[PDB]
RNA sequence: UAAGGUGAUAUGAACCGUUAUAACCGGCGAUUUCCGAAUGGGGAAACCCAGUGUGUUUCGACACACUAUCAUUAACUGAAUCCAUAGGUUAAUGAGGCGAACCGGGGGAACUGAAACAUCUAAGUACCCCGAGGAAAAGAAAUCAACCGAGAUUCCCCCAGUAGCGGCGAGCGAACGGGGAGGAGCCCAGAGCCUGAAUCAGUGUGUGUGUUAGUGGAAGCGUCUGGAAAGGCGCGCGAUACAGGGUGACAGCCCCGUACACAAAAAUGCACAUGCUGUGAGCUCGAUGAGUAGGGCGGGACACGUGGUAUCCUGUCUGAAUAUGGGGGGACCAUCCUCCAAGGCUAAAUACUCCUGACUGACCGAUAGUGAACCAGUACCGUGAGGGAAAGGCGAAAAGAAC
RNA sequence: AGGACCGAACCGACUAAUGUCGAAAAAUUAGCGGAUGACUUGUGGCUGGGGGUGAAAGGCCAAUCAAACCGGGAGAUAGCU
RNA sequence: UGAAGGUGUACUGUGAGGUAUGCUGGAGGUAUCAGAAGUGCGAAUGCUGACAUAAGUAACGAUAAAGCGGGUGAAAAGCCCGCUCGCCGGAAGACCAAGGGUUCCUGUCCAACGUUAAUCGGGGCAGGGUGAGUCGACCCCUAAGGCGAGGCCGAAAGGCGUAGUCGAUGGGAAACAGGUUAAUAUUCCUGUACUUGGUGUUACUGCGAAGGGGGGACGGAGAAGGCUAUGUUGGCCGGGCG
RNA sequence: UACGGUGCUGAAGCAACAAAUGCCCUGCUUCCAGGAAAAGCCUCUAAGCAUCAGGUAACAUCAAAUCGUACCCCAAACCG
């Protein structure tokens, strides 16, 4: 994912990071603690995916 | 008014007798909250993510619990829990 | 602390030595004053916290080359 | 650099199951191979509250050691001992004493 | 019937803590002693 | 590099891969909460409270930046009196703290020995303080020798427990001279012709290369005994590899390795070509470090305790001559020999191990060895400084005992 | 008015008994003295070791005092056991 | 095809000791002659560990005192509920600060812990529980005192101290009833309040300091007057007719 | 009635008298041993600036962040 993410326009890459906070991160956060998530891996990929994007920003 | 960081105050959704009780017969939700998390932050966290509307919000800071088994001793880790009250369109 | 400006003389130590050569130590402080020395090519007077030795230096060269040297070193006057 | 791996027929060398045939299940980091129809233990498996609860002995196929194992040739029919060599880029394994390749 | 110790957090804290101790020359020392010797509780705190 | 991985106590869960953007190991990057020199102010360390400028916003507001003190440094202002100096603002710039010994300086004990004790000894040792660096300090003769001549320091071995010192007690204890380790020499107190040529101090740059990932890496079987073979037993078979470690009992040949041969995109540690902001040669004539040497007084350092005491350092009081000149040659004086102080730099031999690798022990093997083989500087004790434990092994494999 | 009087809280500690491997490394029981003052008490400060403080006993300075405690000189020294 | 170690036996040497072997043990041992030692322990009021002794002895921590019934449970003098009895009541009651730091409350478990038993527990194991514009802290102010730019002094470390800046035990804005959970409440909910700030409109309008003045801002004792918290009586009220 | 308590409804709700070490009283009387400070609060003007900025009212609106809050507290929870 990394190699086309880096071909990816600075205002783009925002909308990935707040699509990576808005569901996915928190939804899965929320949905495990309540106890409706057998799929625990995902909070682990999304977790390191924000990082990369949270990486991929700080190009200059 | 501050994306982002809004998504990374509210922890879960507390489950007890004191947040069930609270829920039909006063109009609020409890929730765990990031340790720092201010009530303005807090309100306008729950005022985006739950999109409901919010009289106020009460905080209390947890002390952990010091466990022990086996030999070494093990405090728990302190967190922040929100009473928070809701107005009259609510559901969650 | 009891230091010449110009010869940079400190409080050395030594023994005081009795008839029966009981040493004790003790100290030798330098012969200290204060002093307001005229600077004719500044046209001012200038303190230093000279010793008596000192004021025989600034008699033998000028003050101008004592507080050349003051200056040198990073000292104040 | 393991000779050992996965998918490939083995011959015990050493132990209770000397001279017998099986392919490998899983190598794991220890160093410790699991063959199957080999190690077979007895064990007394407890019938635990949760998930499956059998309640009985049960033959597993338990651990044992690299070394005590060794690849089956397919050719002269015994023990073979492996080497590595760079047929074409890439490199592969072979057999020592009719030096072919697997 | 009354004992040494009477305990006190502030007292205790002005006297004997971090930034009393990092405050003087020899309070410097003590800490490097401490860390010397690889201690847990450096100073009450 | 790679077929299995998601560190361990510790299985389980849920998923990624499989001739190669899994996992792993490296190099250089990004990220680096709060305390801590802590540095915006404060503070009871891990907390509290700010100020000025920027971009955004839907009123509610956030967001990132900068603000410590001090030193050298320029700029602008600036007083008591006319310009003045003190002083006040901003930017540039370094310092600040911590870490084991080693080292240079500033201070500096006592027990103890003397069979008591004051001189003396222990000892410039313990300790405290400051300042460095990979070493540091020392250092190119105002040296030391004996009419022969040697030629900066540093360290080692002698000389020698000698000559000396010493309530001539206890004790302390040299030098010359000789073996070695090691080698090296120059700048400033300035003028001509002539000048980039020797010299280094940086930048790019070359190979001999080596360092932090590495890869390959030889050769065994048939029998007997036993739970299990490497063991006994019989023929083997490799060795620039039988160092070593594992594996169900002692393995050269089962596996890791081992010699041994090859490794690097980057970060490099280096040494020679090397263009070069930048730096100064050959050679004339002339200079050659004053409140200093020396002295009086009081201390200290020299093995040398004031003694007949040379020599160096000085607190105090003084005071030369300056190459038709001055110091030293162990009171002192006269001819001979010797060197040129009062201005500077300087590599190596030597000391040292907090630390990262190998490799070895007539070193220990759990009351030993580090206090600490185990989640130990922990528990526990003490207001605090500080003190400070005990506690190893099932089995080959959990096959840890269904019912 | 009072360093007045009697007397609880509070402060002290005169007598006796108890306890003396205690309930307690200084207490209990019964009485006892002061109880608007040279009183008593909470909180926070300051004074440090030949030093402090002392209505003075060599008392007190963390259950330790004719010179505290911890670490270091240090394996002090011991004609003694 | 059984090493060391442990444990026995039978020989053998003048002695320290040797030799061979049954049991245990389940993996190392070591001749000879040399070499080197952390080389041999019963005593040191030796050091550490383990185990004896007195001894199943003293004691079980106040002379406030228990008794019976029913329940729970394997088991009840001690737990739970009940009815008596007794003790404190200027406390042995109920709220704070300091100091502890989960001991609170619910479910379950008695190995140890509790000076006995334990179903009980301030014991173990899970889960829950601490809601503030007004209470307190932080915050504005300062005392004692602390630190202290420059500064003065001091071999060095450092001492003192000005401007400052900290420092409460003191001064400084405002909330009370009533209800409720197993555990919070002046904090949540019903009711009724007040405060100090910011921003906007309207109508007026001399505001403005790190500076001056006011106040804040104050001892001991004593005396009396006026009040309330609080009680007591009657009245009114509901129950009672023993 | 899970036999713990939940929901519903609810009369009177007065006067007298006694009375503090509480409050008025940081007052008054007095005595000498002569009894903190500094802000908030009120007020006064300096340097400035006036069509403004500011000040005073009335209303509207928004805000009041962070920490402690359990439990013991003359005690089996602190100091022994
Ligand atoms: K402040
Ligand atoms: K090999
Ligand atoms: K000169
Ligand atoms: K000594
Ligand atoms: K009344
Ligand atoms: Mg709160
Ligand atoms: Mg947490
Ligand atoms: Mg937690
Ligand atoms: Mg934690
Ligand atoms: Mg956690
Ligand atoms: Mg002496
Ligand atoms: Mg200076
Ligand atoms: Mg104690
Ligand atoms: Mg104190
Ligand atoms: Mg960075
Ligand atoms: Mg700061
Ligand atoms: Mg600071
Ligand atoms: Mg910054
Ligand atoms: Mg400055
Ligand atoms: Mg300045
Ligand atoms: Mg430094
Ligand atoms: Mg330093
Ligand atoms: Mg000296
Ligand atoms: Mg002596
Ligand atoms: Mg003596
Ligand atoms: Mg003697
Ligand atoms: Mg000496
Ligand atoms: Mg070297
Ligand atoms: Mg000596
Ligand atoms: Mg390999
Ligand atoms: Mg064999
Ligand atoms: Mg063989
Ligand atoms: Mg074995
Ligand atoms: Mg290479
Ligand atoms: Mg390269
Ligand atoms: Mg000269
Ligand atoms: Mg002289
Ligand atoms: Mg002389
Ligand atoms: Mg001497
Ligand atoms: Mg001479
Ligand atoms: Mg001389
Ligand atoms: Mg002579
Ligand atoms: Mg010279
Ligand atoms: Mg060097
Ligand atoms: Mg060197
Ligand atoms: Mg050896
Ligand atoms: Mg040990
Ligand atoms: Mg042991
Ligand atoms: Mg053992
Ligand atoms: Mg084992
Ligand atoms: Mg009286
Ligand atoms: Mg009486
Ligand atoms: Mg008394
Ligand atoms: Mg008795
Ligand atoms: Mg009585
Ligand atoms: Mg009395
Ligand atoms: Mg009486
Ligand atoms: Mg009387
Ligand atoms: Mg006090
Ligand atoms: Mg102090
Ligand atoms: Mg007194
Ligand atoms: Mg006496
Ligand atoms: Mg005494
Ligand atoms: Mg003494
Ligand atoms: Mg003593
Ligand atoms: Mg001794
Ligand atoms: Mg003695
Ligand atoms: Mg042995
Ligand atoms: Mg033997
Ligand atoms: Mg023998
Ligand atoms: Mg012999
Ligand atoms: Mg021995
Ligand atoms: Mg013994
Ligand atoms: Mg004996
Ligand atoms: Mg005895
Ligand atoms: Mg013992
Ligand atoms: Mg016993
Ligand atoms: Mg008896
Ligand atoms: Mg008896
Ligand atoms: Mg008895
Ligand atoms: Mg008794
Ligand atoms: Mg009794
Ligand atoms: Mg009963
Ligand atoms: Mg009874
Ligand atoms: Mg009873
Ligand atoms: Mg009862
Ligand atoms: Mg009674
Ligand atoms: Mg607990
Ligand atoms: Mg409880
Ligand atoms: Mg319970
Ligand atoms: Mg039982
Ligand atoms: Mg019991
Ligand atoms: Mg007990
Ligand atoms: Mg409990
Ligand atoms: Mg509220
Ligand atoms: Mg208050
Ligand atoms: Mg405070
Ligand atoms: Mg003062
Ligand atoms: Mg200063
Ligand atoms: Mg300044
Ligand atoms: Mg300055
Ligand atoms: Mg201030
Ligand atoms: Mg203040
Ligand atoms: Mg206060
Ligand atoms: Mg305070
Ligand atoms: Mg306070
Ligand atoms: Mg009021
Ligand atoms: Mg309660
Ligand atoms: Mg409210
Ligand atoms: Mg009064
Ligand atoms: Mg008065
Ligand atoms: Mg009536
Ligand atoms: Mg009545
Ligand atoms: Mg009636
Ligand atoms: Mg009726
Ligand atoms: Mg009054
Ligand atoms: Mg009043
Ligand atoms: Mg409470
Ligand atoms: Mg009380
Ligand atoms: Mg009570
Ligand atoms: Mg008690």
């Amino acid at each position: 994912m990394k190699a086309k993410e880096l071909r990816e326009k600075s205002v783009e890459e925002l909308n990935t990071e707040l699509l990576n906070l808005l569901r996915e991160q928190f939804n899965l956060r929320m949905q495990a603690a309540s106890g409706q998530l057998q799929q625990s891996h995902l909070l682990k990929q999304v977790r390191r995916d924000v990082a990369r994007v949270k990486t991929l920003l700080n190009e200059k | 008014i501050r994306e982002e960081r809004l998504l990374k105050v509210l922890r879960a959704p507390h489950v007890s007798e004191k947040a069930s009780t609270a829920m039909e017969k006063s109009n609020t939700i409890v929730l765990k909250v990031a340790k720092d998390a201010t009530k303005a932050e807090i309100k306008a966290a729950v005022q985006k993510l739950f999109e409901v509307e919010v009289e106020v919000v009460n905080t209390l800071v947890v002390k952990g619990k010091v466990k022990r088994h086996g030999q070494r001793i093990g405090r728990r880790s302190d967190w922040k829990k929100a009473y928070v009250t809701l107005k009259e369109g609510q559901n969650l | 602390s009891r230091v010449c400006q110009v010869t940079g003389k400190r409080p050395v130590t030594g023994n005081n030595r009795s008839h029966a050569l009981n040493a004790t130590k003790r100290r030798f402080l330098p012969n200290l004053h204060s002093h307001r020395f005229w600077v004719e090519s500044e046209k001012r007077f200038v303190t230093l916290r000279v010793s008596a030795k000192g004021m025989r230096v600034i008699d033998k060269k000028g003050i101008d080359t004592v507080l050349a040297e003051l200056r040198a070193r990073g000292e104040k006057y | 650099a393991a000779k050992i791996r996965r998918d490939d027929e083995v011959i015990v060398l050493t132990g209770k199951d000397k001279g017998k045939r099986g392919k490998v299940k899983n190598v794991l980091s220890s160093g410790k191979v699991i063959v199957e129809g080999i190690n077979l233990v007895k064990k007394h498996q407890k019938p635990v509250p949760a998930l499956n609860q059998p309640g009985g002995i049960v033959e597993k196929e338990a651990a044992i050691q690299v070394s005590n194992v060794a690849i089956f040739n397919a050719a002269t029919g015994k023990a073979d001992r492996v080497g590595f060599r760079f047929e074409d880029g890439k490199k592969v394994r072979f057999f020592k004493s009719n030096s072919e390749t697997i | 019937m009354k004992r040494t110790f009477q305990p006190s957090v502030l007292k205790r804290n002005r006297s004997h803590g971090f930034r009393a101790r990092m405050a003087t020359k020899n309070g410097r020392q003590v800490l490097a002693r401490r860390r010397a010797k690889g201690r847990a509780r450096l100073t009450v705190s």
